[PDB]
């Protein structure tokens, strides 16, 4: 997962 | 807005549809190329190819369960596409790039037409 | 094999199945969730869910075109989960993480589960 | 496109  | 994003999941969507199309699930029409049918979800063609798009989004032809390509497109050429719509990868070779290409013309797929040109123009 | 691959290939067909949805293209099954109702693609649903997976391959609930889900799924939590497999992209908020959540759990989606629980133990 |  990641902050786009 | 403030979402996480997860990174693998789009190549995951693709990789089930493809999961999907192997094992013969919901696939909703046939492609028909000279003598060869080619199973698929009509809303996967969609999403990958302008010609589907057009023809899956006319009032009468969204509702055929086969359709028919013009004779003149390679069903080997079509398969490559096809493999390519389901899974990013294209199987491009010199026997058999002039066929791609034309195919992914006839289809309108851009991007494979791009990387079409790029490989014949690196080889002449 | 010797392939070549296009890198935004996966992200531009999940990019279409959404604007798909949004004009309600070839959607073939509406969820029901409570007083709420979600149109959707049971190919998509199928590749993001594990018990839409089980279901659409059952060989009778595969031709419904109308799913009710359990009455104590929460609407907003089945949306946000919604958007999610169209998008990749997770609305998760400290106001809707439990919904989001036990959603998540009951429709077998395990990466979402996972960053829900990773979420809500920073929080304790 | 890259060499997968
Ligand atoms: N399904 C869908 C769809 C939608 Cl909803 N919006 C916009 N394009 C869509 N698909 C589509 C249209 C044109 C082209 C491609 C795909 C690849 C390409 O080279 N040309
Ligand atoms: N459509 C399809 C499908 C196929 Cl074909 N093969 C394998 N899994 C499929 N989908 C599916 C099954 C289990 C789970 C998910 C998706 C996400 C998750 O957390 N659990
Ligand atoms: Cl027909
Ligand atoms: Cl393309
Ligand atoms: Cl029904
Ligand atoms: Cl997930």
């Amino acid at each position: 997962w990641v902050i786009p | 807005d403030s979402c996480i994003q997860f990174t693998r999941h789009a190549s995951d969507v693709l990789l089930n549809l493809n999961r999907l199309r192997s094992r013969d699930i919901l696939t909703d029409v046939v492609i028909v190329v000279s003598r060869e049918q080619f199973r698929a979800h009509k809303t996967v063609l969609m999403a990958c190819s302008g010609l589907f798009y057009s023809i899956f989004t006319d009032q009468l032809k969204c509702n055929l369960s086969v359709i028919n390509l013009d004779p003149e497109i390679n069903p080997e050429g079509f398969c490559i596409l096809l493999d390519f719509m389901y899974t990013s990868r294209l199987n491009l070779r010199e026997g058999n790039i002039m066929a791609v290409m034309a195919t992914a013309m006839y289809l309108q797929m851009e991007h494979v037409v791009d990387t079409c040109r790029k490989f014949i123009k690196a080889s002449e």
